[PDB]
C-alpha cells in the first residue's frame, strides 16, 4: 500500500534515505487527526508524482454525487498521532535523496 | 482554543486624542525568544480585511506608522496615536503561538454624532399581504444614534424573543442618519386571536422607552 | 503585481464534493506560507485553513474535523482546496492568500502573515426550490413629517434581485435594507424610501423589481390601504 497507492517511488534510486522519528512533533495535544494518507485509490502513479486528485474515491459504480462514507469511499486514511505512539506507531519522517 | 476577547465592543472616538482597544488571551503569547504573536488586522465597509500591524511592537517595513502595539503577558492594547476619520471600520486580532488560529470577536469604530432622540413609527401589514399566510408588522426607528437603541416587540405584552429581525442601513451622511426596519413575523391565526403589537424602543436620549403601539383594523 | 485568482464558485448543492482552485502570480509562489479564510455570507470572517511553506497542512476548523483537503500544485503555481459533505451554513466566502514573513527571516517557521485578499469566490452552497418573486407596496402612512414607503420582495430565488425607484426618477432616500434568510432558504429584503409628505397626491408611486434568473421586470405601484 505504501508503495502502490500512498507514494510509488521509482525503483531506481541515485542518492540516499534517511529516517527519524519525530513522536515529540508530528503528534498533537491529543492526537494528530489533521493528517491523512493516501491509501484508496484505483489507479497507479507514476515515480515522483504530485497527485492532487483527492475527489472522492469511488471503487465501484455508485452515483456519490459528492456523497461521503455511504458506499463512497474516504481517499484518505487518519493517522492517529496520540501519545500512545510506540516503535511501529512513532510518526517517521522520510526523506529521498535522489 | 485560546479564549480571546476584543474591549470595548464599539468606542465612538473624537478626532484629536488617541484611542485604546485591548484584545484579551487566555494565554501568554511569550515564546522561547520572548515574542508575542498578536496581530492586528482592518477591515473597511466595502473592504477585504487588511492588516494592521505585526506582534504590536516588532515591526516590518512598511507597516502604517499611527498603529502602535502595547500590552503584556496575556493582554495588550492596540492604540490609535495619528487621528483621521478614515480610523472607522471593524478590527480584528490574532494569536500566532498555538494553532489553530482563530479571530476574536472584531469591534466598529465610527465617528460621534450629537445624541439625538430617535423618531419611531409603526406600520401595520397590508391586508393582502396578510392574505399570504403570515403577518409582516413593521417598525421604524429613525434617527437613534448610536445603534445602542434595542427594540423590544410585544404583542399583548409578551416578553419575547426570536421572530423579531431588524434591518440596519449604513450609517447615512446626513447626521449619522441610523434608520432600523423592524419585522415581526405573526401566524395568519396568531394576527385575528390578539389586539395590539407595540414596537418598543429604548434609546439614551429617551428617558422614557417609547411605545408605538397600534391595533388591529385602524 | 501580486495577483490571486479564486475559482469554484457557482450554484452548488449541499453536502456535495467542491474544488476550489486560486491561481498566484507575481511572486514567487512556493517559498511563503499559504491561508484559506472562511466568510459565512450575512456574518463576519473566520480562520478556516492554511498550509505551510512545504506544502504541510497546518489542519482544519473546529466543524469540519479531517473531511477537507488543501494541497498545492507547485508545477504551475497554483492551490486547490476540496470540500465534502456541505450543509447550508458551511457556506462561506473563502479567500486565498499567502505570508509576509519570508524563509530565513526574523526559531520556527513563520506561518502568519495574512496580507494579500485575492476576491474569494461566491460558492452559493443551498439547496432550495425555484421561488416566484413575491413583490409587495409596503403602503405610505398619512404622515408634519417626512414619509416612508417601501417595497418588499420576499420568497424568491435564486436571490440575485434589484429595485430601482420611479426608473431613476427617485433617488433621495433609497434604502434597500438586507434581505433576511428564512429557515427553508427563503430571502426577504424591503427597499425603503423617505420623501416628501406634502407629495401624496402629484407622485405615482411605483417600484421597478428585476430577477434577472426569471427574467421577471415588474414595475409595480405602492397605494395607502384606505
Amino acid at each position: 500500500k505504501i508503495a502502490d497507492y500512498n507514494y510509488k517511488l521509482p525503483d531506481d534510486f541515485t542518492g540516499c534515505v534517511i529516517a527519524w522519528n519525530s513522536n515529540n512533533l508530528d503528534s498533537k495535544v491529543g492526537g494528530n487527526y489533521n493528517y491523512l494518507y493516501r491509501l484508496f485509490r484505483k489507479s497507479n502513479l507514476k515515480p515522483f508524482e504530485r497527485d492532487i486528485s483527492t475527489e472522492i474515491y469511488q471503487a465501484g459504480s455508485t452515483p456519490c454525487n459528492g456523497v461521503e462514507g455511504f458506499n463512497c469511499y474516504f481517499p484518505l486514511q487518519s493517522y492517529g498521532f496520540q501519545p500512545t505512539n510506540g516503535v511501529g506507531y512513532q510518526p517517521y519522517r522520510v526523506v529521498v535523496l535522489s | 482554543d485560546i479564549v480571546m476577547t476584543q474591549s470595548p465592543l464599539s468606542l465612538p472616538v473624537t478626532p484629536g486624542e488617541p484611542a485604546s482597544i485591548s484584545c484579551r488571551s487566555s494565554q501568554s503569547l511569550l515564546h522561547s525568544n520572548g515574542y508575542n504573536y498578536l496581530d492586528w488586522y482592518l477591515q473597511k465597509p466595502g473592504q477585504s480585511p487588511q492588516l494592521l500591524i505585526y506582534l504590536g511592537s516588532n515591526r516590518a517595513s512598511g507597516v502604517p506608522d499611527r498603529f502602535s502595539g502595547s500590552g503584556s503577558g496575556t493582554d495588550f492594547t492596540l492604540k490609535i496615536s495619528r487621528v483621521e476619520a478614515e480610523d472607522v471600520g471593524v478590527y480584528y486580532c490574532m494569536q500566532a503561538l498555538q494553532t489553530p488560529f482563530t479571530f476574536g470577536p472584531g469591534t466598529k469604530v465610527d465617528i460621534k454624532r450629537t445624541v439625538a432622540a430617535p423618531s419611531v413609527f409603526i406600520f401595520p401589514p397590508s391586508d393582502e399581504q396578510l392574505k399570504s399566510g403570515t403577518a409582516s408588522v413593521v417598525c421604524l426607528l429613525n434617527n437613534f444614534y448610536p445603534r445602542e437603541a434595542k427594540v423590544q416587540w410585544k404583542v399583548d405584552n409578551a416578553l419575547q424573543s426570536g421572530n423579531s429581525q431588524e434591518s440596519v442601513t449604513e450609517q447615512d451622511s446626513k447626521d449619522s442618519t441610523y434608520s432600523l426596519s423592524s419585522t415581526l413575523t405573526l401566524s395568519k391565526a396568531d394576527y385575528e386571536k390578539h389586539k395590539v403589537y407595540a414596537c418598543e424602543v429604548t434609546h439614551q436620549g429617551l428617558s422614557s422607552p417609547v411605545t408605538k403601539s397600534f391595533n388591529r383594523g385602524e | 503585481q501580486v495577483q490571486l485568482l479564486e475559482s469554484g464558485g457557482g450554484l452548488v448543492q449541499p453536502g456535495r464534493s467542491l474544488r476550489l482552485s486560486c491561481a498566484a502570480s507575481g511572486f514567487t509562489f512556493d517559498d511563503y506560507a499559504m491561508h484559506w479564510v472562511r466568510q459565512a455570507p450575512g456574518k463576519g470572517l473566520e480562520w478556516v485553513s492554511g498550509v505551510s511553506w512545504n506544502s504541510g497542512t497546518i489542519g482544519y476548523a473546529d466543524s469540519v474535523k479531517g473531511r477537507f483537503t488543501i494541497s498545492r500544485d507547485n508545477a504551475k503555481n497554483s492551490l486547490y482546496l476540496h470540500m465534502r459533505s456541505l450543509r447550508a451554513e458551511d457556506t462561506a466566502l473563502y479567500y486565498c492568500a499567502k505570508a509576509v514573513e519570508m524563509v530565513r527571516g526574523l526559531g520556527a517557521d513563520p506561518e502568519y502573515g495574512m496580507d494579500v485578499w485575492g476576491q474569494g469566490t461566491t460558492v452559493t452552497v443551498s439547496s432550495a426550490s425555484t421561488k416566484g418573486p413575491s413583490v409587495f407596496p409596503l403602503a405610505p402612512s398619512s404622515k408634519g413629517g417626512t414619509a416612508a414607503l417601501g417595497c418588499l420582495v420576499k420568497d424568491y430565488f435564486p436571490e440575485p434581485v434589484t429595485v430601482s425607484w420611479n426608473s431613476g426618477a427617485l433617488t433621495s432616500g433609497v434604502h434597500t435594507f438586507p434581505a433576511v434568510l428564512q429557515s427553508s432558504g427563503l430571502y426577504s429584503l424591503s427597499s425603503v424610501v423617505t420623501v416628501p409628505s406634502s407629495s401624496l397626491g402629484t407622485q405615482t408611486y411605483i417600484c421597478n423589481v428585476n430577477h434577472k434568473p426569471s427574467n421577471t421586470k415588474v414595475d409595480k405601484k405602492v397605494e395607502p390601504k384606505s
